[PDB]
């Protein structure tokens, strides 16, 4: 009886609009088209709720950026070099997982670890239905393993961090760029020009504003990475504006501890002891969770 | 053997290198022809023999100081892939910024552009990508520079270009551009890097101008004039040292509205004035 208000208003909203569609019209019908073959899937079904499992129509909570590709990058935090290390772990993990479905995974920043690792890492994952399939992934994820630096055997606990931004269409960027950014180099220091000459080059970005951090280096121009960083900023900054917006799935997320094999997604309380699958690249035994899941609330 | 073992053992005996892991992966993905991260995500992966044959000369190479550029021997700049050799000089990152400061100076209506000492053929190339609408001429003395350029023209299919073999502007007598650019030597016959680095392994031919690495800047600055069309500029990249050196002889030699734009190491790169 209240719900039921949204049908009697779609259902009258279709056949509204399945008239329009029958005038002589051109132009952006297009637009008003598309709609139809919107109202048409979740008129079908209340035409039937009234002619008659009666599967509640789901069909309501729109979503956006869901399909957009996406920027994820993993951080090191607490626990000694033991979790740079599991930096890697968590990318390899994600890059095992966008292979196994063809995605396009490309790095665009990394930071050796300063014994093996990496303090930061950030990918860009391309392929439909990203963003909205490892947003989720976001937050934060704590190892307990027992190091090969010890042998006494006993567990230790550190942690990485998660961002999962989208993928703007840089076609669709802001031109945040007049003088309100800084952009610098990661030499140290150098003569630079003819007089040295490495192997990559390495640029950076600040946005004098938010005051957002950015920064990229491949083997590649410039030229490039710097463009790449524009790209990535502009991500970054999209994701404030995200982040603004007040169960709205570091806060430790999961937690994977290998003594016993299992991981646990705190937020649904969903423990499986399948961590190996886990840390192979099998992702879904979760992220499928998470999203049934983040979907009831939603229906509410 | 394992590319996770491979880069392994690599990076140990590729210390003295700024970039050992780096150095690395991109060896690695240069022969086997596989990206970085597929090495990250899938180092179970054996090599084939030659692989590891492969891998193993240009490793030893590379132990011997041997650029990267140089055993791969690709490098990219203004997002543009440029084959080079130690025919000339590795296009730089802070040679992206002369680029940059002659984009803007290019006037509004089609013209002609200079490039002494082109090279690989960077900035020329770049520029000719950039203004279509503008023909680029790009000279060198070497030979070989000359046709590396032709090569990188030709993969690229930039046509609007045009590579000549001359002393600065001995094949030029008699045309005038718009803008005259121009990445010469500009090191010291005796600078502490020539000692180290890559570096050693480039050609003095494009690395050492004389008068302590000002020679060639200054007879060009000097020629120029008579070879740009009324107020036409010419900019000049040089050393992080030779800042204000360089800012004088363009006002010594007449140059009207002179300037110093600075790279992103925040050295002092590029030197620009005009003419009438
Ligand atoms: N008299 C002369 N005329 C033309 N080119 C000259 C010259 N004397 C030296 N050169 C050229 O000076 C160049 C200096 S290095 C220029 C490199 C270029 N900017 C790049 O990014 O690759 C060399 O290619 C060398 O062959």
């Amino acid at each position: 009886a209240k719900l039921e208000a949204l049908h009697e208003r779609h259902e009258e909203v279709q056949a509204l609009l399945g008239d329009a569609q029958t005038i002589a019209d051109q132009e952006r019908f297009r637009a008003l088209s598309r709609e139809y073959a919107q109202l048409s899937d979740v008129s079908r079904c209340f035409t039937d709720w009234q002619q008659v499992q009666q599967l509640q129509v789901l069909l309501l909570p729109k979503d956006p950026d869901d399909e957009r590709n996406a920027f994820l990058e993993v951080r090191a935090g607490t626990g000694g070099d033991e979790a740079a290390l599991f930096a890697g772990d968590l990318f390899r993990m994600y890059s095992r997982y966008a292979e196994a479905r063809r995605w396009r995974v490309e790095i665009m920043s990394a930071s050796e670890g300063e014994h093996g690792g990496y303090k930061e890492i950030i990918a860009k994952i391309s392929g439909d239905g990203v963003y909205g399939r490892l947003k989720f992934e976001s937050g934060g994820h704590r190892v307990q393993r027992v190091p090969a630096t010890e042998s006494q055997g006993r567990i230790h606990t550190s942690a990485c961090t998660v961002a999962v931004m989208p993928e703007l269409p840089d076609a669709e960027l802001p031109d945040v760029n007049p003088a309100d950014l800084r952009i610098d180099t990661f030499r140290s220091s150098g003569a630079g020009g003819q007089h040295v000459n490495t192997t990559d080059s390495a640029i950076r970005i600040t946005h004098l504003p938010t005051g957002i951090v950015v920064e990229c280096q491949d083997e590649r121009s410039q030229h490039k990475n710097k463009a790449k960083a524009l790209s990535v900023l502009g991500a970054r900054i999209h994701a404030a504006e995200m982040a603004k917006r007040q169960r709205r799935n570091s806060d430790r997320n999961r937690t994977y501890n290998f003594p016993q094999g299992r991981v646990t997604d705190h937020r649904i309380n969903l423990t499986l002891y399948r961590l190996d699958e886990v840390m192979e690249g099998k992702l879904d035994m979760l992220i499928e969770p998470i999203i049934q899941e983040h979907q009831a609330d939603q229906l509410a | 053997m394992e590319y996770q073992h491979w880069l392994r053992e690599a990076i140990s005996q590729l210390q003295a290198s700024e970039s050992p892991r780096r150095d690395a992966e991109i060896l690695l993905e240069h022969v086997t022809g596989r990206g970085r991260t597929f090495i990250l995500a899938f180092g179970e992966t054996q090599l084939t023999d030659e692989q590891c044959q492969q891998l193993d000369a240009l490793l030893t190479r590379r132990r011997d100081g041997e650029p990267i550029a140089h055993l791969t021997g690709v490098r990219e700049f203004w997002s543009l892939p440029l084959f080079v050799s130690p025919a000339t000089l590795i296009p730089r990152p802070d040679t992206e910024c002369l680029v940059e400061q002659a984009l803007a100076r290019l006037p509004e209506q089609p013209c002609r552009i200079l490039d002494l000492g082109t090279g690989t053929g960077a900035i020329a190339l770049a520029l000719a990508s950039e203004r279509p609408d503008c023909e680029i001429i790009a000279v060198d003395r070497m030979p070989d520079a000359v046709s590396l350029a032709q090569r990188n023209a030709q993969h690229l299919a930039i046509k609007n270009i045009h590579i000549l073999q001359s002393d600065w502007f001995s094949a030029l007598a008699g045309q005038q551009f718009a803008m005259i650019v121009s990445n010469p030597p500009y090191i010291d016959e005796q600078d502490p890097h020539l000692q180290q680095g890559d570096v050693r392994f480039e050609p003095l031919t494009a690395l050492v101008a004389a008068d302590s690495g000002m020679a060639d800047i200054v007879h060009i600055i000097e020629q120029s004039r008579n070879a740009l069309v009324s107020g036409g500029f010419l900019l000049l990249e040089h050393g992080w040292q030779q800042g204000e050196a360089v800012r004088q002889a363009f006002i010594l030699a007449g140059y009207h509205d002179v300037e110093t734009c600075r790279d992103y190491g925040d050295n002092e790169r590029v030197t620009l004035g005009r003419y009438y």
